[PDB]
């Protein structure tokens, strides 16, 4: 419930299926901090079908 | 892009005169001569109007008239992901 | 300037001369309907690239290793007497190793295009 | 034994169904163990540091190479256990961890390439072995081809590793153009004094070292580590590093190199600082690997590096295996599975692990403190040996930078333990399924080695004195 | 050795500053290997030494296998996406 | 190893210098090894002809700086067709 | 004759430069593959000129006959997008391209020298103003060519290398099947 902090105490995201949205794909972000997941089971539902 | 070259009239007239030696039609020396003449409409002559006719426009016709010589993303990738590209 | 080099230069010249004669003598009257691709007299829609089978890829890809295998035997056949019995044993070992890979390819059915649709063989059962 | 296993496996796997995969892996697992315990006695050949050239001087066998080969066998045994044995028997774990049909063959071929790199006495042997290992590693990165990230990673690996393979080949050919030779054995003290080989040999060193991802060419490999399936990442971030570093340690072609000194400093700084803002577990572990690579890079500047290198690489391999196994074990206790290739992604998903499995967190604490270097854990003695080596040879500024990097990287090491010992609101009461006996025993053996190995330190040095002097 | 060196350098620059397509990257790899082999073969001739030519033969075989594997990787990458972007990697 | 083998399976162009240098290194030790510096020098000379090119540069510089005639048995270049003519 | 035939090597070099530039600048990547084939024919020409016609034939057999064929096969089956060379996209590279060209070319010529002084290192690169003297002897009684000698050393002195190469080719079979075929 308290917001996660990182190794330097900086703000860190909490992750669950919310981060696999429509407006957060193609986000401009460094790969170290990018949370969109193109292998997530909710973005890969009908791939190669 | 269409390639245009400007040349001196003497050089180009000499070329067209030389090329008149082959048996198939080729740009004339007299067509080079006419290249320096702009169209001059007689002030007193009947026109398309007297035939109750209305000429079409070159810009609207050009695409149809020239069709055989025509040269020829973000959503497409996402849509492509759902299809099959390789099979057994 | 031996016959070899002269002959090799001469062949493309003759090809180009025949091409030039055809360009010079045949008529040339392109127009839109003539310029269409011939597909049985009709016109088809432009399509995304066809989905292809993996065997099509696999024949071409597997050509290269097998071709290299075959071509690696050229030094052996050009040196067979010099290396006689030792090299004969070595080349046998090399061939056997490559044959294991051939075995893998054969047993995995890697170049077979399987007809996806097959006759239904299920029994007909009625719940009485 | 290895070549035989590769041939037999290709045939057997060709005749086997996809359901036999794990069984086949188990077989190979026990086979490897047998080779380790029945063929071990061959160490006797190297008594008093006797060196053997083999295969018309293409290969070199000594006590150093024999030890590295044993270590690589042990690592392969541990990693293949993770594919041959199910953590749990439920449907989710079947989906998470299923070995591909050809994966075991690719692992064994890659191990062959690594062992050939280690034993390489001629540059043609080195290049053939390097390309064997590189091609195998690309295929290992690609074999989980339902994953978008893995396929992209495999392409990136192919191209960057190809450019670096080209650099290595060009180095070897410049060496040949100067000396009409393909072996480092032709180098003498007189030759080194007479000719300037520094540019050629450093080009070779850099070509090899960028392939394991030292700074400033670190991000591409870290990306590949992040984007592979976790059980692939455990293998591909360890074996190449061992093979390349062992070859460079045994070759000693960069002694007191200014360029290597500067790149080692940069690697320590980048590895320590760049791990600080990471929130993904695999990126954090990749920066840890970068820092430990810098530590080992320091040993390429001096002669008589064998004891400190062997100690460091052994304890580091043990700790790397242990931390990845702990992360794998913790998957059962997390709330949210991110995807089937990387079930756990963020460090914060370990929050409150102590309330679900206290002894798993004790194992984590031991491993983390070993990475930091607390005595009497193995990591402390690895760092101590490295410091002895570098200070004996006058690398004072680098020793200070080593201390600073150790302190800095301790922060992101402690991040894992910190979140892991906090409180979580809904804790585990009971569960009917137990995690596998085999994998838990293997993890515990690694933890016990990290904890109590120091007891054998003086005995180990005594043996080393008779096999390496 | 000039022709090999120029081929290698220009192929490397083409690979690096490629911002057009992925096939150019494949081609630049192949041609860098070709340039290296050319340099090696000239030195082999000037020394009258078979070691250079032996290494060149091995380089040719390895370039073949590397081409096969690289194109397999490309096809596997294509299988999920159906297209290659001008950043396709 | 293929070291020492020429393009025709014999001994390569600089084999003799290399073999004499290897004899030297085999007889000496690390402390004495510098005693073998001339042999190695000769080896590198055979490989790269550096001193020979320098000496030719010197001779050619002095040749092109002379207007006085040369009276010595000369070198004559002939067509390959004229090998053995006259 | 002489004027052309003396500078055949230089012509191959100039053609190689031009062919590489054409590879990188081609609009259609198929045209780029064709210019790669052209570069390989030029390399075969150079190898013939320096006395290695057998390697000319091998390069034609393997890199054009096999590798370029696979290249074309793949670009035909696959959907590739490409952008054209343009100032908007590529003039930004010109400074780095120029610095890298000079530095890499000079260093690639200097890595061959053994002189302590850097300027002498670079100067030796352009230092072949002399002809090699080709001489005869009679010690070789056998008809041993380059291919025969390669076979001799590859199958006896370096047999281990041949067997390891067999493993590499095994990889070139097993791997493509592993990632391009879907089992069951
Ligand atoms: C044998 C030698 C070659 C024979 C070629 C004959 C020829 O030119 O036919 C042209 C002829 C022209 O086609 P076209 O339908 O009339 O199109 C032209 C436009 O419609 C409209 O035509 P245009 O007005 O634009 O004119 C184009 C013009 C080209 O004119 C110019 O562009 C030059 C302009 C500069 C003029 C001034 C230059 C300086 C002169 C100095 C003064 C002298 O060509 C000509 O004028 C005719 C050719 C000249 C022959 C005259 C000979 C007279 C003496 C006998 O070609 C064809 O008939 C098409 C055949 C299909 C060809 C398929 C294969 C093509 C690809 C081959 C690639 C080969 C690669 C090999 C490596
Ligand atoms: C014995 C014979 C050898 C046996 C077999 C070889 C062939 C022999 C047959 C020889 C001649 C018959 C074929 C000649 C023939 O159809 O062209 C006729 C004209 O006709 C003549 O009046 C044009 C004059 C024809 C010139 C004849 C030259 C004969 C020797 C050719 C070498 C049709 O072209 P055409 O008018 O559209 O004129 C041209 C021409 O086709 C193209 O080159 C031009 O570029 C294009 O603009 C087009 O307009
Ligand atoms: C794949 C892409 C394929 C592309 C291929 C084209 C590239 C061709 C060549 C490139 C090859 C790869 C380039 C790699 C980077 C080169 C950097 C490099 O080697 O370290 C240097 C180069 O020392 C030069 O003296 C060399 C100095 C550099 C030469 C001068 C620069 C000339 C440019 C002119 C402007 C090695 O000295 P080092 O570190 O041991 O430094 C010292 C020092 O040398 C000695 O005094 C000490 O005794 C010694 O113990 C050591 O401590
Ligand atoms: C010097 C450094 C070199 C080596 C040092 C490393 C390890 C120590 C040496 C050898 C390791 C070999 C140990 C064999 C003895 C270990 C041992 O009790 O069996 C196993 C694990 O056994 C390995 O998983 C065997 C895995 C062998 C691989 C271990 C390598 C680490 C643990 O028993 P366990 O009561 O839980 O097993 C029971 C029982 O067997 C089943 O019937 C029950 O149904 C099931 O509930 C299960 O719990
Ligand atoms: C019955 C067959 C069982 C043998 C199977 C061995 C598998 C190796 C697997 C994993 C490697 C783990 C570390 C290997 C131990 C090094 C032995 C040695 O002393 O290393 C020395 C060289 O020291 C070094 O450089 C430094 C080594 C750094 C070790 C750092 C870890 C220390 C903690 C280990 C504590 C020991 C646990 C004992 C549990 C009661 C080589 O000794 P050696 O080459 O003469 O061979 C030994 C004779 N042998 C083949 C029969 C076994
Ligand atoms: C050996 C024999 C070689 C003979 C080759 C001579 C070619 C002469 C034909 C010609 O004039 O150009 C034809 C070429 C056709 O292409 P185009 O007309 O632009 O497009 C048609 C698409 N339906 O039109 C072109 O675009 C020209 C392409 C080649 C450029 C050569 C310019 C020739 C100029 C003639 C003087
Ligand atoms: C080991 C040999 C030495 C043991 C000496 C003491 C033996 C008895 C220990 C003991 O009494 O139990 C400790 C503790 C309590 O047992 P228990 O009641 O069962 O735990 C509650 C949940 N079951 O048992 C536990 O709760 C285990 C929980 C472990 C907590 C993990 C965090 C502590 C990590 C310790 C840091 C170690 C770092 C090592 C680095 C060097 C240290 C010098
Ligand atoms: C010079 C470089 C190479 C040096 C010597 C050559 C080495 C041997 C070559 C082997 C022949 C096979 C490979 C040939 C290379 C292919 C050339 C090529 O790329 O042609 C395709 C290309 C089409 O591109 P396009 O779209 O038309 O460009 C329009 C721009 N406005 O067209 C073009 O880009 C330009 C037009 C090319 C015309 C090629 C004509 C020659 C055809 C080959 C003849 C071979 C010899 C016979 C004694
Ligand atoms: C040569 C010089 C060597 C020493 C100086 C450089 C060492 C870098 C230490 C890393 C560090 O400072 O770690 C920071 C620590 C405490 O961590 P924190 O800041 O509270 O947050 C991180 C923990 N969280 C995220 C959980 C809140 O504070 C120190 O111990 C500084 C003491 C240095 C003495 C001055």
């Amino acid at each position: 419930d308290p917001i996660p902090s990182g190794a330097l105490g900086q703000k860190v995201p909490h992750v669950d299926e919310s981060h696999q949205d429509l407006l957060f794909r193609t986000s401009h972000m460094v790969e170290d901090l990018e949370t969109y997941d193109e292998d997530s089971p909710i973005n890969t539902s009908d791939a190669n079908t | 892009e269409v390639r245009h070259i400007e040349l001196p009239k003497a050089l180009y007239q000499a070329y067209t005169k030389a090329t008149q030696a082959i048996w198939w039609p080729t740009y004339s020396p007299d067509q080079v001569e006419r290249q320096f003449l702009s169209q001059k409409i007689d002030p007193s002559a009947k026109t398309f109007n007297d035939l109750d006719l209305t000429p079409m426009e070159l810009p609207d016709l050009m695409f149809k008239l020239i069709r055989p010589y025509r040269v020829n993303v973000s959503q497409l990738e996402n849509k492509e992901k759902t299809f099959v590209h390789i099979l057994d | 300037m031996n016959t070899f080099i002269i002959f090799i230069i001469l062949i493309p010249i003759v090809g180009f001369a025949l091409l030039a004669v055809n360009i010079l003598l045949a008529v040339y009257k392109p127009y839109n309907e003539k310029l269409g691709a011939f597909e049985c007299g009709l016109t088809s829609f432009n399509q995304t690239r066809l989905a292809f089978n993996a065997a099509f890829i696999l024949v071409a890809i597997l050509f290269l290793p097998f071709d290299l295998e075959i071509s690696t035997l050229l030094p052996y056949v050009m040196s067979i007497y010099l290396v006689s019995n030792y090299g004969f044993t070595i080349v046998l070992l090399f061939l056997l190793i490559l044959i294991i890979g051939f075995v893998y390819e054969i047993n995995t059915n890697a170049l077979k295009i399987n007809k996806h649709n097959k006759p239904n063989t299920d029994s007909l059962i009625y719940k009485l | 034994m290895l070549i035989l296993a590769i041939i037999s496996l290709i045939t057997f796997v060709s005749m086997s169904k996809l359901s036999d995969n794990r069984a086949i892996i188990r077989l190979i697992n026990i086979y490897l163990i047998l080779v380790l315990v029945l063929d071990s006695f061959l160490y006797l050949l190297f008594l008093n540091n006797q060196t053997y050239t083999v295969m018309g001087e293409l290969l070199i066998f000594n006590s150093f190479t024999f030890y590295i080969d044993m270590l690589i066998y042990f690592i392969m045994i541990v990693i293949s256990s993770l594919y041959g044995y199910n953590l749990y028997n439920n449907n989710l774990y079947k989906t998470l961890f299923e070995p591909k049909k050809e994966l075991i063959i690719l692992f064994l071929i890659n191990i062959l390439g690594a062992l050939l790199i280690v034993h390489s006495n001629d540059f043609i042997t080195l290049f053939v072995a390097i390309e064997l290992q590189s091609y195998s590693i690309y295929l290992i990165t690609a074999i989980y081809n339902s994953s978008y990230k893995a396929s992209k990673a495999s392409m990136l690996y192919f191209f960057m590793g190809g450019i670096l393979s080209i650099l290595i080949a060009y180095s070897i050919n410049t060496y040949y153009s100067v000396l009409n030779s393909y072996t480092l054995h032709s180098l003498d003290s007189l030759i080194i004094n007479t000719l300037d080989l520094n540019l050629i040999l450093i080009a070779l060193s850099l070509g090899l070292l960028f392939k394991i991802g030292i700074a400033p060419l670190h991000k591409w490999l870290i990306s590949i580590y992040e984007n592979t399936p976790i059980l692939i990442t455990i293998y591909i971030s360890l074996i190449p590093k061992i093979s390349i570093l062992s070859y460079l340690v045994l070759s000693n072609i960069s002694i007191n190199s200014l360029v290597i000194s500067i790149l080692a400093i940069l690697t320590l700084l980048v590895g320590s600082v760049g791990g600080l803002l990471q929130i993904k577990i695999k990126r954090l572990l990749a920066f840890s690997g970068l820092t430990n690579a810098g530590y080992m890079m320091l040993l390429l500047l001096l002669n008589n590096n064998e004891f400190s290198y062997l100690y460091y690489i052994t304890q580091y391999s043990i700790s790397h295996l242990a931390i990845f196994m702990i992360i794998i074990f913790s998957i059962y206790y997390i709330n949210y599975i991110n995807n089937q290739y990387n079930p756990i992604i963020y460090v914060n998903q370990l929050k409150g692990l102590i309330h679900d499995n206290a002894y798993l967190v004790l194992s984590m604490a031991i491993v983390v403190f070993s990475f930091i270097g607390i005595p009497p854990l193995l990591g402390f003695f690895g760092k101590l040996n490295i410091l002895m080596s570098i200070l004996n040879n006058g690398y004072y500024f680098i020793s200070i930078v080593l201390i600073v990097a150790s302190l800095i990287s301790a922060l992101y090491y402690l991040y894992l333990l910190n979140v892991s010992i906090q409180d979580k609101n809904n804790i585990l009461i009971n569960s009917n399924e137990t995690v596998s006996s085999v994998l838990s025993y293997i993890l515990s053996s690694l933890i016990i080695l990290i904890t109590f190995g120091f007891i054998y330190n003086s005995l180990i040095i005594d043996i080393f004195n008779v096999y390496f002097n | 050795m000039f022709i090999g060196t120029i081929i290698l350098v220009l192929s490397f620059l083409g690979f690096v500053f490629n911002r057009r397509n992925i096939i150019l990257a494949f081609i630049c790899l192949e041609t860098m290997l070709l340039g290296i082999n050319l340099i090696l073969l000239r030195n082999s001739v000037l020394f009258d030494d078979i070691s250079g030519s032996l290494f060149a033969i091995v380089i040719i075989i390895l370039a073949g296998v590397e081409s096969a594997i690289g194109l397999s990787l490309l096809v596997s990458y294509y299988r999920l996406r159906g297209v290659i972007n001008s950043y396709g990697i | 190893t293929a070291a020492g083998i020429s393009l025709t399976g014999g001994r390569n162009r600089c084999f003799s210098e290399w073999q004499s240098f290897m004899h030297c290194t085999a007889k000496t030790d690390a402390k004495s090894r510098a005693q073998c510096l001339p042999n190695f020098e000769d080896y590198m000379e055979c490989l790269h002809h550096t001193k020979e090119k320098a000496r030719l540069r010197e001779i050619e510089s002095v040749l092109k700086q002379k207007k006085e005639g040369l009276e010595a048995p000369p070198v004559k270049v002939i067509p390959v067709k004229a090998i053995g003519l006259v | 004759m002489m004027y052309l035939t003396y500078y055949f090597i230089e012509i191959t070099i100039f053609l190689a430069i031009l062919c590489t530039i054409f590879i990188i600048s081609a609009k259609n990547p198929m045209v780029s593959i064709l210019y790669m084939i052209a570069l390989f024919v030029i390399a075969a020409m150079y190898l013939y000129l320096i006395g290695l016609g057998i390697f000319s034939l091998l390069y034609i057999m393997i890199y054009i006959g096999a590798i370029a064929v696979l290249f074309l096969f793949i670009i035909t089956l696959l959907d590739i997008n490409s952008t054209e060379l343009s100032v908007k996209s590529n003039i930004r590279d010109l400074p780095l391209v120029l610095i890298s060209l000079i530095v890499l070319t000079i260093s690639g010529l200097m890595i061959y020298s053994n002189d302590s002084i850097l300027i002498n290192k670079l100067l030796e690169a352009f230092g072949n103003d002399y002809n090699t003297i080709i001489t005869q002897d009679w010690f070789n009684i056998e008809n041993t060519t380059l291919l025969t000698t390669i076979g001799n050393v590859l199958l006896t002195n370096n047999a281990f290398i041949l067997l390891v190469l067999a493993i590499v080719l095994l990889l070139g079979i097993i791997g493509p099947i592993s990632i391009t075929m879907k089992h069951k």
